């Protein structure tokens, strides 16, 4: 075998009659999953990987983008300057995992070290005919959903002496959030996240550590986003179809070491108008829905990014990143790289 | 190499390419490595610079590899070395900001001196030289004067403010009557 590039298939357990929008979308465009995939471990072979140079994650891009292009209707889009309209029904929306497949002539390499970070040689590689089910949940700051490092936290970056290079942290244990729009509900498009104060806490401390490690005699705190767009700024992410905008500050706040309620508490804003980010544009919704919107989730990554600079002060802080859908799903196809045998 | 004139308040524009490509990552740091502006996909991310609520960018532009460094309300402090980095490159563009304000009152008359002061960054030495109403130009250095105003010292006062040749003009109005 040699490293490749090929058209890949997707594979779901969509279901063909739900109105779902993630399940209609796969029913078409993908295989069912294969209730026994095939596993094939590689005795003696090391292979090198390189997650950032990935053309995987490039087509897992291309079909969220076509995905989100054929469920969520805007009913004003604007694109070349050119705005136009349609109708914009409310929709039922709710991610699926989606599998990504090698056709004849082609494998996948997976990657089992519980140490690999992205880059260099692999020892335990095996060969799938498939990913694991990848929910492709679009979001800045947090990464929602995904699977877990297995043995301890992980960092990965492009490059981590490059302060614009995004920081995936894989966390290896999970903290909940939920986050909901009540039913009266005042302001029908106010909403509030909250997230177990001690677990976040505990998980603060042990990336700071990890953090720490690659940044030697280095303090290491954590702060708010540092602007831009409001989608980058706070937590963004849509729920049951709304776009949801959640402030982060209460989370990224100080430094975090060893040893209000218990519950942190985030407030959110749901919006009609954003920025898009299938590409450069701006999109506007009709107001949210009726009862309560609540979603429910699993924070098991976080997307960071350094402060750095020729600052004689010695202290990394690290930030809230996000918004390049592409290191989303870095995070969980970083082990998958498409082979020609 | 290349040295951009601004003055306090306005609003200035430093431009960046990609080599003749389409819509990729690029970032903007001063001299001191801080992040300014750059972009995450589709969006536009600031870093933890000075400028932050003033920096913008022309995201329209950005699928013909434009990337310009939009600085609004233009400070002194805003003076610096700027790096655009995209795809290897790293290009370099110098800003320097100047103000020229008149540390008097407004309403002035008789015999009273008249102070115009040039606001400038510690990267600057530039000349400075102001026309008055009558034609008459006062050439100085970072503080330059009139030793007794007059009557028709008053009205629209031209100043030029010369740097790498290359020049910036603060048109000033004084009253004296
Ligand atoms: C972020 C990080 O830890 N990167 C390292 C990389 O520098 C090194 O080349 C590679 C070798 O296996 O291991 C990983
Ligand atoms: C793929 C993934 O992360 N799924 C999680 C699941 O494991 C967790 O039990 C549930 C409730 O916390 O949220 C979701
Ligand atoms: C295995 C587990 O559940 N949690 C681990 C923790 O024990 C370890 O100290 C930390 C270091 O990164 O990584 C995580
Ligand atoms: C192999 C590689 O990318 N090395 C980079 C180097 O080019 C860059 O100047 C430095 C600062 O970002 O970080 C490291
Ligand atoms: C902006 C920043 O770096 N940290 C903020 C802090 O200033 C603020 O008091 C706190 C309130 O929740 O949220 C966090
Ligand atoms: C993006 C955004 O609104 N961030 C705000 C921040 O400006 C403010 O200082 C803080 C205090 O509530 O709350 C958060
Ligand atoms: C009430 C509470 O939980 N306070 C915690 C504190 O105990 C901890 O040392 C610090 C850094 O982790 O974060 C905060
Ligand atoms: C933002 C987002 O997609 N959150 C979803 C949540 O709605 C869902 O209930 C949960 C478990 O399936 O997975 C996650």
């Amino acid at each position: 075998w040699k490293g490749a590039t090929t058209t890949l298939f997707c594979a779901s357990d969509a279901k063909a009659y739900e109105t779902e929008v993630h399940n209609v979308w796969a029913t078409h465009a993908c295989v069912p999953a294969d209730p026994n995939p095939q596993e094939m471990v590689l005795e003696n072979v090391t292979e090198n990987f390189n997650m950032w140079k990935n053309d995987m994650v490039n087509q897992m891009q291309e079909d969220v983008i076509s995905l989100w292009d054929q469920s969520l209707k805007p009913c004003v889009k604007l694109t070349g300057g050119s705005a136009i309209t349609q109708a914009c029904p409310k929709v039922t929306f709710d991610p699926i995992p989606i599998h990504y497949c090698t056709p004849a002539g082609y494998a996948i390499l997976k990657c089992n070290d519980k140490i690999f970070n992205g880059t260099g040689p692999c020892h335990n590689v095996s060969t799938v005919q498939c990913t694991h089910g990848i929910k492709p949940v679009v979001s800045t700051q947090l990464l929602l959903n995904g699977s877990l490092a297995e043995g301890e936290i992980i960092i990965r970056s492009e490059n981590l002496t490059n302060n614009v290079k995004t920081i995936i942290v894989h966390l290896n244990q999970s903290v909940e959030i939920v986050c909901t729009r009540p039913g009266n509900g005042g302001d029908i498009r106010q909403a509030h996240c909250n997230i177990s104060e001690d677990k976040w806490n505990e998980t603060l401390q042990r990336v700071s550590k990890k953090l720490a490690e690659h940044f030697q005699n280095k303090t290491i705190k954590f702060a708010s986003s540092s602007g831009g767009d409001l989608e980058v700024t706070t937590h963004s992410f849509n729920c049951r179809g709304e776009f949801f905008y959640c402030n982060t500050s209460g989370l990224f706040n100080g430094a975090y070491t060893p040893n209000s309620s218990s519950i942190i508490t985030i407030p959110c804003r749901i919006k009609q108008i954003i920025n898009m980010w299938q590409e450069v544009g701006r999109a506007m919704y009709a107001p949210p829905i009726k009862g309560n919107i609540t979603c429910k989730s699993n924070i098991t990554g976080l997307l960071l990014v350094r402060d750095g600079g020729t600052e004689p002060n010695d202290t990394e802080t690290f930030r809230p990143g996000g918004g390049d859908m592409r290191n989303n799903w870095r995070s969980e196809l970083y082990k998958y790289k498409v082979v020609e045998i | 190499k290349k040295v951009v004139l601004g003055k306090k308040g306005d609003t200035v524009e430093l431009t960046c390419t990609a080599s003749q490509k389409k819509s990729i990552q690029f970032h903007w740091k001063n001299s001191n490595q801080i992040k300014i502006l750059g972009n995450q996909g589709s969006f536009l991310t600031k870093g933890p610079s000075k400028l932050n609520d003033r920096a913008d960018s022309r995201r329209s532009l950005w699928d013909q590899g434009n990337f310009p460094l939009i600085i609004k309300n233009l400070k002194i402090e805003d003076s610096d070395t700027y790096i655009c980095e995209v795809e290897d490159q790293k290009e370099e563009v110098q800003l320097l900001v100047f103000g020229l304000t008149a540390n008097s009152d407004t309403h002035l008359l008789q015999g009273q001196s008249l102070t115009l002061t040039l606001e400038s960054p510690p990267g600057s030495s530039p000349s400075v030289q102001c026309r008055s109403p009558r034609g008459k130009n006062i050439q100085g250095g970072k503080t330059l004067s009139v030793s007794q105003l007059e009557l028709q010292d008053s009205g629209t006062w031209t100043c030029t403010v010369l740097q790498n040749q290359k020049k910036v003009e603060f048109k000033i109005d004084i009253v004296v009557l």
